[PDB]
RNA sequence: UUCACUUAUCGAAUGAAGAGACCAAUGGGUUUAGCGUAGUCUGGCUAUGCACCGUCUAGGUU
RNA sequence: AAUUACCGAAUCUUUGAACGCAAACGGCGCAUGGGAGAAGCUCGUGUCAUCCCCGUGCAUGCCAUAUUCUCAGUGUCGA
RNA sequence: UUACCGCGUUGUUCGGAGCGGGGGCUCAAGAUUGAAAAAUGCAUUGUGAGUUCUGCGCUAAAGCAAAAACCUGGGGU
RNA sequence: CACGAGUUGUUCGGAAACUGAGCACAACGUUAUAUCGUUUUGUUAGGAAAGUGAAGGAACUGAAAAGGGGCAACAGAGAACCUGGGAUUAUAUUCCAAAAAGAAAUUGCAUGUGGG
């Protein structure tokens, strides 16, 4: 047979992201001496929308620590940020929406966003539209903090990694029905070439493991192994369970 | 109308003066590697054969020995050509020095401690000890080369001296044997290396204090 | 060499000896009184050329295809003791370059044409 | 096999842009081993164990 | 000799390994030596700014070298 | 100085964070007077309709490319 | 089919001289094999990639400036000129001659005037 589409997508030829209109990576400040031993103050200059993303972005201006210059950053805005606001980053910062402080200084039971997994990563968790983490506990002996991630899993990170207070903006986005194929067309035109989606049973045997037959059906179970080679790993991959769940919904993940 | 206008160099505040960044700068690769090599040779555990080259002669005795060798330095091209139209010296060169050691002609041997392929002289103290030849290990092959008139030198052997310097040579042999030939068992036994950094040592000391 | 104020090392400034001038690798004799004969080839005798001579004080020449207007003016002055106030050039569809040369009003193109032998 | 170490190795950040100590050892020395005490070793002196000395010096604030 | 044959002296446009930088461009440079220039300046000359033309050198890598060229290193020493 | 009323568009609005009246500063697009220009071209000077550049300032889970080149200021020189 | 002719620019289009989706020289790595890979999300390369302002006592000399060189749009950015001609057999915002039929705009270098 011929190559399957999920394997063709790994060359990334016409399946790469559409990023001409994007503004750049969104990241916190660099963890440097001033942030480790004091605080820095910045001012919010503008709030903008970038194609392909559901949250707002904020342009924040600081002063260069070492030269006579101005430094502009681009972060993901929490809900409530406004232009002309003052933002503090570092150890001696107060507690307010938009301030960046270490997790060891944030009190227990608070709501945070833009969390660093490792100190200096510049923010990798809770960055989509309406997401946030919750601080569960501190442990002064080992210097670690336990959080509840947006998926429900619990993770422990060093107390030296930073986070921003609040919730990401743009919440409630997926609550509106789309109603039209044109709306989906325009949604994915800003992300990548992945829509519309044809069905494996509607393809031919040379193309997909599910294709062929005088009726449209899969001849074999659609639950596949974790050790299957590429091209064979289509369907429900290493599924622990199938069907409609009755009762409480567990967490999904390793 | 002269007055002080002090500057504040705290976090925030005024733009600071140009600080020295030597310790946190990105250097060339060869600089980095040549420093890390010394760090590694300190940290690791060094066998006795290699460690014997770290314990050297004292500065005063090294100065006296190099003075004697300079006094008996060999001839130059100009001097040899001005001669031979009508002397006693040291023996220089690895092959000639080895032959003098293997016979009993040598009366003392000086060995440089920083030869680049160390296998050129690693075996020399063992041979001088198998014979009964007094020997010393000194600080620089560049200094030995300056003594004899070349750029560097790996080793030098004294075979014959004049009566004006016989007493000096005897005292030198005694002082050299005090440090090298008489301590052969300790030399054969002693391992080396295993040094912590100052940072690690201070951390250990602080931890012991806190846990006590 | 003492104190560095930048976070990265950059090659220092050293002494650079300038490149000497070699003996020339050309041996041919070239004459300075000959180049104008290469620049200007020969005139044209068609009806348009004659009309221009009689009406606009203009002469028409076939010139070297790689020459430019400044060189054509200088060669014109050297070969015939006249002053050209304008040169217009075109490259013909057969590959040759043709020039329209207008002389200053102090010179008669008809007299110059008679001297040339047109 | 479980505990500790850091230099091999692995990961991240940065334009390699401010690590640690000075608050003193279970630390280093004949080119920061100088000097005692007690054993052991070959006459120039070492080794082991303990004691003192040098390296070793500053300062916001209370 | 506008004859032939052979060969020792020469000439040898634009390219191409193509190598100053480029290229569906007869394009654009840096250093150095020349040429022409009834602009101006001066006593028909001499001189000449901007513009124009011509010769030579200028790729990367490696080897050797510097009457003993200029440097860099919390590499090893020693003043 | 405005008493929740007043201003304004074909149209979805503006006002003690300054409506309206008097007098002014400025910007954009036009008009007019003249030089060009009659020395040229060929053998008048008024209304109504249509069309551009312009102005009316700036669908959406879709929200309006970048750089050279140039302009103005803050400072020192 | 034969012979003879015809395309004129300081300003028009391009280049000189922009960046885009993109390409891939150097450097490095890989391969028995470079005819392979990375090379714009600020951005080469274990990585020493800057070559000249002001200078002072006519050329030389060297302080301060992280992030190598280049290409890719004749519909994007950029771009100083307009009419009349009785001026061709065929070209013209390209030709016309001292009353330039004429009227302008702009670039480089010089010279006088005024101001400074
Ligand atoms: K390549
Ligand atoms: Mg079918
Ligand atoms: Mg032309
Ligand atoms: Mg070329
Ligand atoms: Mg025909
Ligand atoms: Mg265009
Ligand atoms: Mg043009
Ligand atoms: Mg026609
Ligand atoms: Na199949
Ligand atoms: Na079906
Ligand atoms: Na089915
Ligand atoms: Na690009
Ligand atoms: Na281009």
């Amino acid at each position: 047979g011929k190559t399957v589409l999920s394997c063709r997508k790994g060359n990334g030829s016409v399946y790469q992201v559409h990023g001409h209109k994007r503004l750049g990576p969104a990241k916190l400040r660099i963890l440097d001496y001033a942030e480790r031993h004091g605080y820095m103050r910045g001012v919010v200059k503008s709030i903008e929308h970038e194609a392909g993303r559901g949250a707002a972005l904020a342009r924040v201006e600081f002063r260069h620590p070492y030269k006579f210059r101005r430094v502009k950053e681009l972060m993901v805005a929490p809900e409530g940020m406004f232009t002309g606001q003052s933002v503090f980053c570092g150890q001696k910062a107060p507690l307010a929406i938009g301030n960046v402080l270490p997790l060891g200084q944030i009190t227990e039971g608070c709501i945070v966003c833009n969390v660093e997994a490792k100190p200096g990563d510049r923010g990798t968790l809770a960055r989509a539209s309406g997401d946030y983490c919750i601080i569960i506990s501190h442990n002064h002996e080992t210097g670690r903090t336990r959080l509840k991630l947006p998926s429900g899993q619990k993770k422990s990170v060093p107390s030296t990694s930073r986070a921003m207070i609040g919730i990401i903006s743009g919440g409630g986005r997926i609550e509106k029905p789309v109603l039209k194929a044109g709306n989906s067309f325009y949604r994915f035109r800003g992300k990548r070439n992945c829509w519309p989606k044809v069905r494996g049973v509607a393809r031919n045997p040379v193309e997909h493991p599910h294709g062929g037959g005088n009726h449209q059906h899969i001849g074999h179970p659609s639950t596949v192994s974790r050790h299957s080679p590429p091209g064979q790993k289509v369907g429900l991959i290493a599924a622990r369970r199938t069907g409609r769940i009755r009762g409480g919904k567990a967490v999904k993940g390793a | 109308h002269f007055a002080a206008r002090p500057k504040n160099f705290g976090i925030g505040q005024d733009v600071p003066y140009a600080r020295d960044l030597s310790r946190f700068m990105r250097w060339p690769t060869f600089v980095t590697m040549q420093r890390k090599k010394r760090v590694l040779q300190r940290r690791l555990k060094v066998p006795p054969a290699l460690n014997q080259f770290t314990k050297v002669l004292d500065r005063a005795s090294r100065n006296e020995a190099l003075k004697l060798i300079k006094k008996y330095a060999p001839e130059t091209r100009k001097a040899r050509r001005e001669r031979l139209q009508k002397p006693l010296a040291v023996v220089t060169g690895l092959q000639e020095v080895t032959r003098a050691i293997e016979k009993k002609q040598a009366r003392m041997v000086v060995i440089a401690n920083n030869v680049d392929p160390v296998e050129l002289v690693l075996w020399m103290p063992n041979l001088c000890r198998a014979n009964k030849i007094p020997y010393a290990i000194v600080k620089d092959m560049a200094r030995l080369g300056d003594a004899i008139g070349r750029k560097t030198a790996t080793c030098v052997a004294l075979t014959d001296v004049n009566a004006e310097d016989e007493a000096t040579l005897k005292n030198l042999i005694r002082s050299v044997n005090a440090r090298f030939l008489s301590r052969s068992d300790v030399i054969r036994r002693q391992w080396g290396g295993l040094q912590l950094s100052l940072r690690s040592r201070a951390e250990l000391r602080k931890k012991h204090a806190r846990n006590a | 060499r003492k104190s560095y104020t930048r976070p990265q090392f950059r090659r220092p400034h050293t002494y650079r000896k300038p490149a000497m001038a070699k003996p020339s690798n050309r041996v041919t004799v070239e004459s300075k009184d000959i180049a104008a004969f290469n620049v200007i080839r020969y005139p044209l005798t068609t009806d348009k050329a004659m009309k221009k001579i009689e009406e606009n004080n203009t002469l028409t020449f076939i010139v070297d295809s790689r020459a430019n207007k400044t060189e054509i003016k200088k060669a014109m002055r050297k070969l015939y003791q006249v002053k050209a106030v304008k040169v217009n050039t075109l490259i013909r569809p057969d590959g040759l370059k043709k020039a329209y040369i207008r002389l200053s009003a102090a010179h008669d193109a008809l007299d110059t044409a008679n001297k040339i032998g047109l």
